[PDB]
């Protein structure tokens, strides 16, 4: 039971550490930057045949 | 073939779970105290199927 009790204390710490406020928003900003870079590359790819 | 094995495995897990429900129910009645019954729940806290 003490070992199980210890895991529960760790469980609060795992959620508080791994999950943070606006975690998705930070990920979305990174995705938007990748999309903008990809859009610039696609225009360059379109340019080569023309 | 794996899916067929899964269904056979699914029945085995249910049989395992059914036995656990019976043993768990017998233990809860046996303690006869709120503190004793609660302690058993903490042990099986992560064992709930």
């Amino acid at each position: 039971l003490e070992t199980i009790k210890k895991q529960q204390e760790l469980a609060k710490r795992q959620v508080q550490k791994d999950m943070g406020s606006q975690k998705e928003k930070w990920e979305k900003k990174k995705l938007e930057m990748i999309e903008t870079a990809e859009a610039s590359f696609h225009e360059n790819l379109a340019k080569n045949p023309v | 073939k794996f899916d067929d094995d899964f269904y056979e495995f699914r029945s085995k897990i249910k049989e395992l779970e059914r036995r656990l429900a019976s043993v768990i129910t017998q233990g809860f009645d046996d303690y006869d105290t709120i503190y004793g019954r609660f302690k058993l729940l903490d042990n099986f806290e992560g064992l709930l199927t």
